[PDB]
DNA sequence: CTAATAGATTAGAGCCGTCA
């Protein structure tokens, strides 16, 4: 599903997902496929944990473009939504029945 | 052996069209029912209030957890879930120097005390809602922990103004209701509970584990005071009007002379949910008897049919007259000869105090929620405290009680009956629970009695309940 | 905190790096390369930044027309920027200009 | 070669920034700015050196 | 009107627990 279906990576970045066997294999095939193809923003990272500071994150996504969640998680929703219809990120109809 | 049955939860609206039987789930997963732009808030208290205020405001912006996710659902924050903004920058502020309050806080006596408190705090109050530019939403008023300990009807210190209630809380909310301004009353040990200790280094109240609860509580109350719909009932059928009665002892004078409220529901026929208090006082001078003479009872019931009419354009098809007392024929007869003749009237009593527990032979979790025994066809036991299977555990703590109901008057099904007294439980608005265990028609009433029973000098009060609770 | 790394580009520089690592090797200091000192068979991102993270004093680079724009090469000195920026040394990365 | 860069502190510059940028962009004139035309998730520093 | 004996129904205050 990482190679051939997914078409946006968001990564959930805090204490416990920083150094995780799991999320850090998951996070190197993303890149394989980021390198695969054209698309040098296919990895979206979320930093969520007030305790995980800046300088503490790990080199895979060290020099990414995150998205603040700390302060609120509204406007980090707001950024997301932005962000995915500046990239043009398929999607369908809104639809709030299917999350129901 | 005796036959039970089970009634169904009756689930609750949202934005979008979108149903669920929990309010906390709903807020966080789709959102209210208007939109809001942002509440602008005014404080009323000493300095450290104001700052206390600012924290609790600056700490509601986040993520606040409990400590079991599935018992007690998190909070996302303010603008995740209300969609609005509420934070400490829209905020005036009005002194309240703290030697005034040491000062009138001392005359030894409760009445005289309390009224110039009160008096204290609603003069700021009022001059600053008649000459000012600013706009207020709600007011909040920070109040210290030695003006709540002392201001109680029996506290003690270790004529005029006696035309009061002694309680801070009613006298303040009677006498701002002739200005129409909504306001919410916090404690200084509420919003910063971590500082306040006893002789012991350990807080008094202790919220660690809670703290996302009260976020709950606290937000819905706040963004309800400011005019906002935070949900709505689902399967309210059309030409029902739901009439809750309440009796209170008015006393502070030599006539007891009792007094009754009413609250008021049904459908507002746009899809929506008209729910306010249907309340002119109405005496009955002869003491212990909680039953309305037929003028009074002729009154009550043309002005609520009158207020359906006018709202909807038509009279009613079906009213409950929901009560915790039984009707006379007197009583009664006034009732009906006012009542529209294609119009059903049913009176029904709920009580609590009839003694029946029913203990799970195996288990050390009680009866499951909505289970009912139909003693007849006119008398019921309804548990609206149990077991709840959605959020792993029981309304209560012990072996709950459940409600003795009675058709006590009129011709209806006790099953439909069972069943609109659950819905009922799902509208504390004063609340952010998963279901009450009394209908609101009930509480509302008892609260707005409570409130207008602290001056005498209140006409054509209000009737929204954002100025009451 | 001993350890002096050294950043090229693999293997477009291995003559002057080996050169220059045998060099200070034989001078008497410790050097970590990524031609001579990383395992085989091991999770070489984390032990990378493990390295640069807890156990190096300097950071040599090796700067030409290859390791220049190169993705190891980035986010090395991104994290050693990190590193430079919680030791408060104004001297802990320093380029080596080998290209004409 | 035809857009004004502009480079400012963060976040103590940003309201007289946003005011600029949209009174340039208003009047014409093609604007980079990280507040505005800054992408999330991509590699910002060599998108700002490029 | 009034002082006792019941049953049966009403309202008012006030305190304690919410983890695990
Ligand atoms: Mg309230």
């Amino acid at each position: 599903v990482i190679r051939e279906d997914t078409c946006k990576f968001l990564l959930v970045s805090s204490s416990y997902s920083n150094q995780r066997e799991g999320v850090l294999k998951e996070l190197a095939v993303a890149a394989k496929v980021k390198k695969q193809l054209k698309d040098d923003k296919f990895i979206i990272p979320l930093a969520i944990d007030e305790q995980l500071s800046y300088d503490d994150i790990n080199i895979d996504i060290v020099r990414l473009n995150a998205i603040d969640f700390k302060m609120s998680w509204a406007r980090g929703l707001k950024d997301i939504l932005e962000a995915f219809e500046k990239q043009k990120v398929p999607k369908e109809v809104a639809d709030a029945s299917k999350s129901n | 052996m005796k036959e039970l049955i089970y009634i169904e939860e009756p689930k609750i609206l949202f934005a979008h069209g979108q149903k669920c039987t929990d309010a906390r789930d709903g807020l966080a997963l789709f959102g209210p029912l208007n939109n809001l732009y942002g509440i602008k808030s005014g404080v009323i208290g000493t300095k450290q209030g104001l700052k206390i205020f600012r924290d609790y405001l600056d700490h509601i912006q986040k993520p606040i957890y409990n400590s079991n996710s599935i018992t007690r659902p998190m909070f996302p924050g303010f603008e995740a879930v209300f969609d609005c903004k509420w934070e400490s920058t829209g905020i005036t502020f009005k002194e309240v120097t703290n030697e005034d309050i040491g000062k009138f806080l001392y005359n030894s006596s409760t009445h005289k005390r309390t009224y110039d408190l009160v008096s204290l705090f609603i003069d700021k109050i009022i001059s600053a809602n008649k000459n000012e530019d600013e706009n207020v939403d709600v007011w909040f008023v920070i109040v210290p922990d030695e003006i709540y300990k002392y201001c109680r009807p029996n506290s003690v210190l270790p004529a005029e103004t006696y035309n009061y209630d002694a309680q801070f809380h009613d006298q303040f909310k009677a006498r701002l209701l002739k200005h129409t301004i909504p306001t919410q009353i916090f404690r200084e040990s509420t919003l910063a509970w971590r500082d306040f200790k006893n002789a012991f280094g350990l807080p008094i109240r202790d919220f660690s584990k809670i703290e996302g609860h009260l976020a709950w509580t606290i937000s819905t109350a706040a963004f309800y005071k400011a005019g906002g719909k935070p949900w709505k009932l689902s399967d309210v059928r059309n030409g029902v009007c739901y009439l809750g009665l309440v009796y209170k002892k008015v006393e502070k004078s030599k006539n007891p002379r009792n007094a009754c409220c009413a609250a008021q529901m049904f459908l507002d026929n746009g899809d929506g949910t008209v729910f306010k208090g249907e309340v002119g006082p109405w005496y009955n001078p002869k003491n212990g008897q909680y039953h309305l003479e037929p003028k009074e009872a002729k009154a009550l019931l043309s002005q609520s049919l009158q207020s359906y009419k006018e709202q909807i354009g038509e009279y009613p098809k079906e009213v409950f007259i929901h009560a915790k007392t039984r009707f006379n024929h007197q009583e009664w007869d006034a009732f009906l000869e006012v009542t529209p003749k294609e119009t059903n009237l049913v009176g029904v009593t709920i009580s609590k105090t009839k003694p029946l527990k029913l203990y799970k032979t195996e288990g050390d979790y009680t009866i499951l929620r909505g289970n009912a025994y139909v003693v007849n066809e006119r008398s019921a036991f309804l548990w609206t405290v149990g077991y709840v299977p959605k959020i792993q555990t029981a309304l209560s703590m012990e072996v709950p009680n459940p409600l003795f109901i009675e058709i006590n008057k009129g011709e209806a099904d006790i099953k439909q009956v069972l069943k609109d007294i659950l819905s009922l439980t799902k509208l504390n608005y004063n609340a952010c629970i998963f279901a009450d265990g009394e209908p609101v028609t009930l509480r509302f009433a008892d609260k707005i009695g409570e409130i207008l029973t602290a001056s005498t000098d209140i006409k054509t009060p209000p009737l929204a309940f954002k100025y009451y609770i | 905190r001993n350890k002096i790394f050294i950043s090229h580009a693999t293997p477009d520089d291995n003559d002057f790096t080996r050169w220059l690592a045998l060099k200070l090797i034989g001078l008497g200091y410790e050097v970590w390369c990524d031609i001579l000192f990383l395992d085989k068979g091991v999770d070489f991102w984390s032990n990378i930044e493990k390295v640069i993270r807890e156990d190096t004093c300097k950071f040599l680079l090796v700067s030409s027309s290859y390791s220049n724009q190169r993705e190891g090469v980035l986010k090395e000195l991104a994290v050693a920027a990190k590193v430079k920026k919680q030791l408060k040394d104004d001297k802990f990365i320093i380029p080596l200009a080998i290209d004409e």
